[PDB]
């Protein structure tokens, strides 16, 4: 009984953890979010800069408002990962 | 060649052949990373196999960097004291 | 907004309570008040007034 | 109402008048206990 | 925005109980959020 919420999803129990390396394909799949900017919050100083550290696309730590991936609050978003470029 | 290492850097070091008539003089050099990545790139799965690497998990081309994923705000929480104090 | 549960009851208009008054658990003894910036809204928290 | 801290002198300041005593000219100034006792109750 | 739904009564009328970690509406008792 956590999370406060129901789902569908079967539970089970973890029985292997298969180490490994990301392939540079898997880091770009995974992400959602091609950070681009080296600023986090826009210039009204009121919302995080699209497309910077901040960016919605990945999640919010904050009590008020929602992810913008998933639309969940603070206490169900686990967080997205996002990719940069060298 | 002679691999050595000078902090961050992998130099080598190329002892031509006494019957080429040069001096045993080492020509020094600082290696390019994408040289050395186009060389693991082209070693084949029996090698894989026998150097102690797998093919779907730790290939040794993996093992340089290209991309380079951004954890969540999750990973990296902002303590904010006020409204405008993050 | 964002005001604690302790009684405010006890302070004086100065917002500094006085000598003399019997305090207790999570009571407040100074009055301290922040403006804030107009742009600066706490995600929807914040009223008009 | 406030009191001095030298001469203990009696003072009325309000909430914009500056923090300083009028014949003394310090810069240290006390409160006054509340006028109206009070009763309570220990819980 | 946070509201009972069992009150239904706007606006909302909420204590946060920082000791224990709850919101609870102060009406019905019912605890909104924990954590």
């Amino acid at each position: 009984m956590v999370g406060q919420q129901y789902s569908s999803a079967p539970l089970r129990t973890v029985k292997e953890v298969q180490f490994g390396l990301f392939s540079p394909e898997e880091v770009r799949a995974i992400s959602v979010a091609k950070i681009r900017f080296p600023e986090t919050m826009d210039e009204t100083q009121t919302r995080a800069k699209i497309g910077g550290l901040n960016d919605p696309r990945l999640g919010s730590i904050d009590r008020n408002l929602k992810c913008q991936t998933c639309q969940e609050g603070m206490n169900e978003c686990p967080g997205h990962f996002g990719h940069i470029d060298l | 060649p002679t691999i050595r290492k000078d902090g961050l850097k992998l130099v080598g070091s190329w002892k031509k052949d006494r019957a080429t008539g040069d001096a045993d003089e080492p020509e020094l050099r600082v290696l390019s990373t994408e040289e050395i990545l186009n060389i693991f790139k082209h070693i084949s799965v029996k090698d894989f196999t026998s150097l102690g690497f797998n093919e779907v998990f730790s290939r040794p081309e993996w093992m340089i960097l290209t991309c380079l994923p951004v954890p969540p705000p999750p990973v990296r929480p902002s303590i904010s004291f006020n409204e405008s104090q993050r | 907004l964002r005001m604690k549960h302790g009684t405010y009851d006890k302070l004086d208009d100065d917002g500094l309570i006085a000598p003399g008054v019997r305090v207790s658990g999570e009571d407040v003894i100074i009055g301290k008040t922040t403006p804030i910036s107009p742009d600066e809204e706490e995600l929807g928290q914040r009223t008009a007034y | 109402k406030y009191i001095c801290a030298e001469c203990s002198s009696k003072l009325s300041l309000s909430r914009t008048d500056a923090v300083r005593c009028k014949d003394c000219g310090h810069r240290i100034l006390l409160k006054a206990r509340t006028k109206r006792l009070v009763q309570f109750e220990a819980r | 925005v946070l509201t009972c739904p069992e009150c239904k009564v706007y606006p909302p009328k909420i204590v946060e109980r920082f000791s224990e970690g709850d919101v609870v509406c102060a009406l019905c008792g019912l605890v909104l959020s924990d954590k």
